[PDB]
């Protein structure tokens, strides 16, 4: 899971 | 009159800019994983009969550029327009790989004015990006 | 005999506004793999708004991000619809  | 008017020779295109690799000063990483998402939406409009054209790493002039030339072609055979931001944002603002566009820039060439062979027909724009930097931590159900 | 120039758009959003919005390296974002799941489902029978509402609901209930960082652990998120839609949408026709 990785942000943007 | 209650539905849009779906039976038009064309359902309509569908862009997808899919945005993975950015210039280090953006300080972006690589959006890993996007490419399953571009994958998935051309699959899921093909089967919905949307004509998709897929993008990859676009600067926010190129974005500009083809967001600019898609208004400008005849839709009058579309029942309506799509269009998929995969990339990294804030809010009101879309990434090139270059740096950032504000949406309204982008959205403005597909006002009921400006695109005559879109006025009256539904224009999505589907935006998978950030909008700020703030974390949902949730509460327990 | 006219209508706003602002009328007829629909911006679905993956997450709320002020927010992050999260993507899985492997699976893709929440948010796309939510709503492609629920067009393939759903767009023969249901309302778009309708379809993004359940959109919402899933991206909602069956996520929450894992990270080894715990500043990024443990987060959630909700989509953000914004119609301004003058009629409703279906992905098909009856002849």
């Amino acid at each position: 899971d990785e942000v943007x | 009159d209650n539905s849009y008017k779906m039976d038009y020779p064309e359902m309509g295109l569908c862009i997808i800019i899919n945005n993975k690799n950015f210039h280090k000063s953006t300080g972006m990483t690589s959006r890993s994983g996007t490419d399953v998402d571009a994958a998935n939406l051309r699959e899921t409009f093909r089967n919905l009969k949307y004509e998709v054209r897929n993008k990859n790493d676009l600067t926010r002039e190129e974005i500009v550029e083809l967001m600019r030339d898609v208004s400008k072609e005849d839709h009058s055979k579309r029942s309506s327009f799509v269009c998929v931001l995969l990339s990294h944002g804030e809010e009101g603002i879309i990434f090139g790989t270059n740096g950032p566009v504000d949406l309204k820039k982008i959205t403005n060439f597909f006002r009921g004015d400006r695109c005559r062979s879109l006025t009256g027909k539904p224009k999505l724009f589907i935006i998978q990006a950030c909008r700020g930097t703030e974390y949902d931590c949730g509460i327990e159900t | 005999h006219k209508i706003p120039v602002e009328a007829d758009f629909l911006y679905a959003y993956s997450t709320a506004p002020g927010y992050y919005s999260w993507r899985n390296s492997k699976d893709g974002s929440w948010f796309i793999q939510s709503l492609c799941a629920m067009l393939k489902q759903y767009a023969d029978k249901l309302e778009f708004m309708h379809i993004l509402t359940r959109v919402n609901r899933k991206v909602a209930t069956e996520f929450e991000s894992f990270s080894f960082d715990a500043t990024f652990h443990a987060k959630k998120q909700i989509p953000c619809i914004v119609s301004m839609l003058t009629k409703e949408l279906y992905f098909y026709h009856h002849h």
